[PDB]
C-alpha cells in the first residue's frame, strides 16, 4: 500500500566482522620434579592482557555489527525513506532475524587453547587467569540478539495480552522495516481490529495482499478469524513445500500473528507447517513438562520485559530485557512505510 | 487507483486523534472537505504539521501527498500565507551554554549559605 | 484547534538552522518530529532518534 516508488540499491554494507579464530598458548606447566617462575608467570600474563584486549576487540566488533543490523525500537521511525530501508536480502547473514532484547550472546570468533594438557598441573596463578579469562570472554554483553524467523514454524507467546502484544509488535516492526514487501508479508488474524493495538497495520505495505483490491486501497491480509484468513491466504502459500524441506523457488518467509488466544494454528499452517510461514499466535494455556526445545516450534513466555522459553523443563530465560513498543510508535513506523512499495 | 489513505487529525475539543481516512487522489477539494469534515468531527481545508493549507482549487496529487502523510484540519489563512525565512546559525554551543544560566536563583543563594 | 508558533533550531554536528514553525499541539511529538525534520534539515551514522 504504497503510492510511491522504491528501489533496492546496494546494501551499506555492516561495519566488517570477521571470524579470527584467536588461538591462547596454554599455561606454563609448573616445575617438573623463584625469580624464575615470576618471570615466567610475568610474561604470560602480560600476553593474557593484551590477547584479553585482543578478543574484547572482537566482541566490540561483533557487537557493532549486531547493533548495525539490529537497532534499539525507537530508532526504526528514522530508518524508512533512507538508503537503508529494506537492505536485509537473501545472501545476508542477518536475513529475517527479528530482535527480541539484549541477551549475552556467545562470541562469534571461539577461542581456543591448543589441546596439550588442560590439568591442574599447571601454573596456579597462570592457568587461574586463563580459565577466568575463557569463563567469562564466552560471552559478550548485552547485544542484540533475536529470532531466526526462517527457523520457525509456530512461536507460542505466552503471557499477558499488553506484554504479548508489545513483544509481537516489536518483532513485527523490526521486520517489515528491514524487508521488502516481496520479501516478507505480514498477516494478523485478531478477534477485533479496531483496536489501536493492532490497527496500526491499516498502513503497513505488507499485508497488502498482491494484485487484489477490496474495498479502498489494496485489500490487505487483517481478518476476524483464522478461517477467514486462510481463505484470503491460500493462493499465496498453497505452492509451497512441507516446513522442513527446502524449496528452491523465490517466496516469501511471510509472518501470520493471532492475537486470538482461543484459535488453533492449525487452521492456517498444518502440524509439519509450510515453508516461509511464522506463526507467530498468543496463548495462555501454559504448558508443563512438555517438553519441546525443538527451535522451531519454540513456546516463549514474556513476564515483565524478559522472554523466557520452554527448552527441556522449566521456564528457561532466552532474553534478558525484552524490547518492547506501543501502538503509538508502531502507527508511527507503518505510517513512514506506506510511503513506499515494490510488490 | 485513485486513492490516498491519509491520517487526519481531528479538530481537538477532547484532544487530537488521527482519524485514518482514504481520500480521492485526483478529486478536488471543494467535494471531499465536507465529506471529511464529516467524518473527523462529529456534526475548513487540509495543510501538512508545519507547512501551509493547500488551496481548495487544487488535487492532493497536484500539491503532493502518499498514503503515510499526516494531514491537520486548519483553515485558510484570511491574508497571504507568508513563507518561513530561515536564520542560519554558526553556533549553537553558546545558546545552550547561556541557557543554562540564571542570574542569582536560589541556587547561587544556598551556595552562598 | 489548537495550534502554537515555536522556533526551532537543529544543532547537530552542523552549523543548523533556526527557523520559526506552526505546529498544532494536540498530538504525540512522533507524528510531529518528521515534519521537523522536513523543515529545518536540507532534506550512515548510525542513525539516532531525534525530538
Amino acid at each position: 500500500m504504497s503510492r510511491l516508488i522504491f528501489e533496492h540499491q546496494r546494501r551499506l554494507t555492516p561495519p566488517t566482522t570477521r571470524k579470527g579464530t584467536i588461538t591462547i598458548e596454554p599455561p606454563p606447566q609448573l616445575p617438573r620434579v623463584t625469580e624464575e617462575v615470576d618471570a615466567e608467570r610475568a610474561d604470560y600474563l602480560r600476553y593474557l592482557s593484551v590477547v584479553r584486549d585482543n578478543v574484547r576487540a572482537h566482541a566490540a566488533e561483533q557487537r557493532a555489527a549486531l547493533e548495525w543490523s539490529h537497532p534499539e525500537p525507537e530508532v526504526l521511525a528514522t530508518i524508512p525513506g533512507t538508503r537503508r530501508q529494506w537492505e536485509r536480502d537473501p545472501r545476508d547473514r542477518d536475513f529475517l532475524v527479528l530482535r527480541a532484547g539484549r541477551h549475552d550472546v556467545p562470541l562469534d570468533a571461539a577461542l581456543k587453547v591448543k589441546d596439550t594438557a588442560d590439568e591442574i598441573d599447571l601454573e596456579p596463578v597462570a592457568h587461574s587467569a586463563l580459565r577466568g579469562l575463557l569463563d567469562v570472554q564466552r560471552t559478550v554483553r548485552d547485544a542484540p540478539t533475536g529470532l531466526d524467523v526462517a527457523k520457525l514454524a509456530r512461536i507460542t507467546v505466552i503471557g499477558e495480552a499488553d506484554e504479548a502484544r508489545a513483544a509481537i509488535r516489536a518483532w513485527i516492526a523490526q521486520a517489515v522495516t528491514w524487508h521488502d514487501p516481496t520479501m516478507l508479508g505480514v498477516a494478523l488474524a485478531a478477534p477485533d481490529l479496531e483496536s489501536g493495538d493492532w490497527s496500526w497495520l491499516k498502513w503497513l505495505p505488507h499485508v497488502d495482499v498482491p494484485n487484489e483490491a477490496d474495498g479502498v486501497g489494496p485489500a490487505r491480509y487483517l481478518t476476524t478469524s483464522t478461517a477467514e484468513l486462510r481463505e484470503r491466504l491460500a493462493p499465496a502459500l498453497a505452492d509451497r513445500p512441507l516446513f522442513p524441506a527446502e524449496s528452491g523457488a523465490a517466496l516469501k518467509h511471510l509472518l501470520v500473528v493471532l492475537d486470538d488466544p482461543d484459535a488453533d494454528p492449525d487452521d492456517i499452517a498444518r502440524k509439519p507447517g509450510l515453508t516461509g510461514v511464522t506463526v507467530i499466535h498468543r496463548t495462555t494455556e501454559l504448558p508443563n513438562r512438555e517438553q519441546y526445545p525443538d527451535p522451531e516450534r519454540p513456546i516463549l513466555r514474556v513476564a515483565d520485559g524478559r522472554i523466557e522459553r520452554w527448552q527441556v523443563g522449566g521456564w528457561q530465560p532466552c532474553v534478558d530485557v525484552a524490547d518492547a513498543m506501543s501502538a503509538a510508535e508502531a502507527a508511527h513506523i507503518a505510517r513512514r512505510l506506506s510511503r513506499w512499495d515494490s510488490n | 487507483m485513485p486513492i490516498v489513505r491519509v491520517a487526519v487529525l481531528a479538530a481537538g475539543d477532547d484532544g487530537g486523534r488521527l482519524t485514518e481516512m482514504a481520500l480521492p487522489s485526483e478529486l478536488p477539494l471543494r467535494e471531499i472537505l465536507p465529506a471529511v469534515q464529516r467524518i473527523v468531527q462529529p456534526a475548513l481545508s487540509l495543510a501538512p504539521i508545519g507547512g501551509a493549507p493547500f488551496s481548495l482549487d487544487a488535487t492532493l496529487d497536484t500539491v503532493g501527498v502518499v498514503d503515510g502523510d499526516l494531514l491537520a484540519l486548519q483553515a485558510v489563512p484570511s491574508g497571504p500565507p507568508a513563507p518561513r525565512i530561515v536564520e542560519d546559525i554558526a553556533d549553537a554551543a553558546v545558546i545552550f551554554s547561556e541557557a543554562r544560566r540564571r542570574q542569582w536563583g536560589p541556587t547561587h543563594i544556598a551556595r552562598g549559605a | 484547534m489548537p495550534i502554537v508558533r515555536v522556533a526551532v533550531l537543529a544543532a547537530g554536528d552542523d552549523g543548523g538552522r533556526l527557523t520559526e514553525m506552526a505546529l498544532p499541539s494536540e498530538l504525540p511529538l512522533r507524528e510531529i518530529l518528521p515534519a521537523v525534520q522536513r523543515i529545518v534539515q536540507p532534506a550512515a551514522p548510525n542513525p539516532v532518534r531525534l525530538s
